[PDB]
């Protein structure tokens, strides 16, 4: 549930997001800031230090696919539960990820958008994006309810 | 905190300096707009944009954190009085410290992009976690 | 989300619940164990010590209303989002109760059932009751999402 | 922990006595049935009812909680090896310490009806919250 002037500031800012780098940036920071999430990603290789994680080609690659799911959710903010049905099944039944972790990735994304966009990432813009990342987090966690 | 953590926090908060109170006020504003449940703890406040009360409180929070960095090794005795205020007298829900810690990180990131490395991000998150644990210790 | 032997075990035990006293013991325990919750019940009067909380007649009276809401949930397990739509609006838009506290009252209710039934409150029975309380907490949290 | 909470924890745990290993096994069984995500941590165990391994591991969890009661004042240094195992080596998600703590409380409620007062309930929650804080302190 976004207002017309919220949805227009969310869609406006996203168009300027370097879709290649931000995704890997968001996934790399989660693994470094909350180190328990590394056990889900053992096959990605060396996550021993912050320089090993950020410069890890499989992390950088996997980041594009996460951001690419965030890009599809915006397009369909009126049917997130649907958009994210297949990913809900994957994360909850196959992988067994605690839904507290979905919220942490959403929050780490917000800190990264802030890092790149600076003073253009205004308190009212952030309140609009905090609505999006919660709505994503809930949609992903549906198979647990 | 670890030796590496202490170094990254002191270095980041050194380069905040005078802007400490300005940054605190912004974090409170980001909190009130993003998480509207937190507005109920401040009924006696003007919570509109550019509010004089929020600017003055901004500086109180900032000064409390500067002391915590300056007494990083004796944190429970540099914040003892504020746990009494927050836990016993105000009954602040523990989820709320995590929401302020997050808006404080979105501010430090928007303003100090060069200093907001992933290792410094990790160090500040552990520090604000430690501050949050001390302030909820009377529960 | 409850197997046939689950739903029968949940129902069988519920029928033996003292409806006058379990809801007040659960609401009383939420307020003693998690004291920040006491600021939402300021007008219930004296909550200064554990013995004040348990004997406070408004707490006992309101405890019966909470337990009634849960019984109503057990009757409609397939449509919890529809049964609690009005209560979700109260707690989320008017009272501004964080959805984490809904999980804490559900878990405190499970503690109280184990206190009263001892050996009968078996691990498989507990596991059926956890799904229910998770069901109820997620339904009361719907007006946030 | 406050003097009253130490007295309440010691009272309750005194009455558990020689059944601590049995109650530790019941808490692990309750967790795996109620929160089936926690099973991903024991792929090398038989997790069926009355499994020798779960009884075996029940005694290890109980002996560690008894130790923690005898050293309530110096918990960080009593459990410091267990903090390394659970954070560094095993990488246990912090949310999982809250699920096992709840399952212990359900087990004590079911076995100690006379001892499980509101006051004692509150003190045992603080105690298990303290034990979880140390076990996740390398994060
Ligand atoms: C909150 C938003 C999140 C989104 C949008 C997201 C999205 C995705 C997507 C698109 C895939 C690839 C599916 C495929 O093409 O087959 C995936 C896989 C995966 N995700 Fe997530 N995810 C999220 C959160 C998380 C979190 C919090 C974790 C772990 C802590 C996680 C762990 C994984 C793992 C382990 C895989 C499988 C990768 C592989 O081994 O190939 N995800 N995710
Ligand atoms: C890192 C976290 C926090 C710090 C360092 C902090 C610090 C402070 C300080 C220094 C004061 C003023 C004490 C004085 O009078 O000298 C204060 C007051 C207060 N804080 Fe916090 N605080 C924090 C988090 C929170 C949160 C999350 C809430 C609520 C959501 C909160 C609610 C309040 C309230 C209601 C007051 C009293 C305002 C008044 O009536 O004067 N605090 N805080
Ligand atoms: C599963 C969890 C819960 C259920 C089923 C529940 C159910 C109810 C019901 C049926 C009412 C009465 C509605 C009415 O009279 O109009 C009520 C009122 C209320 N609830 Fe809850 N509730 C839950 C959790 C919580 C929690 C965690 C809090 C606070 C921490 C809370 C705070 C209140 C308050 C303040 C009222 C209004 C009391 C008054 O009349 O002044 N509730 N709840
Ligand atoms: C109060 C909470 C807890 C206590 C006191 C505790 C205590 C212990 C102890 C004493 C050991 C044995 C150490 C050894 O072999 O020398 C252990 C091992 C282990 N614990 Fe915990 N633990 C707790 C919570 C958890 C939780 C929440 C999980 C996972 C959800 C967990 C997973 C494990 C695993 C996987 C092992 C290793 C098992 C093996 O390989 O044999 N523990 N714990």
């Amino acid at each position: 549930h976004l207002t017309p002037e919220e949805k227009s500031a969310v869609t406006a800012l996203w168009g300027k997001v370097n879709v290649d780098e931000v995704g890997g940036e968001a996934l790399g920071r989660l693994l470094v800031v909350y180190p328990w999430t590394q056990r889900f990603f053992e096959s990605f290789g060396d996550l021993s230090t912050p320089d090993a994680v950020m410069g890890n080609p499989k992390v950088k690659a996997h980041g594009k696919k996460v951001l690419g799911a965030f890009s599809d959710g915006l397009a369909h903010l009126d049917n997130l539960k649907g958009t994210f049905a297949t990913l809900s099944e994957l994360h909850c039944d196959k992988l067994h990820v605690d839904p507290e972790n979905f919220r942490l990735l959403g929050n780490v994304l917000v800190c990264v958008l802030a890092h790149h966009f600076g003073k253009e990432f205004t308190p009212p813009v952030q309140a609009a994006y905090q609505k999006v990342v919660a709505g994503v987090a809930n949609a992903l966690a549906h198979k647990y309810h | 905190l670890s030796p590496a953590d202490k170094t990254n926090v002191k270095a980041a908060w050194g380069k905040v300096g005078a802007h400490a109170g300005e940054y605190g006020a912004e974090a409170l504003e980001r909190m009130f707009l993003s998480f509207p449940t937190t507005k109920t703890y401040f009924p006696h406040f003007d919570l509109s944009h550019g509010s004089a009360q929020v600017k003055g409180h901004g500086k109180k929070v900032a000064d409390a954190l500067t002391n915590a960095v300056a007494h990083v090794d004796d944190m429970p005795n540099a914040l003892s009085a504020l746990s009494d205020l927050h836990a016993h007298k105000l009954r602040v829900d523990p989820v709320n410290f995590k929401l302020l810690s997050h808006c404080l990180l979105v501010t430090l990131a928007a303003h100090l992009p060069a200093e907001f490395t992933p290792a410094v991000h990790a160090s500040l998150d552990k520090f604000l976690a430690s501050v949050s644990t001390v302030l909820t210790s009377k529960y």
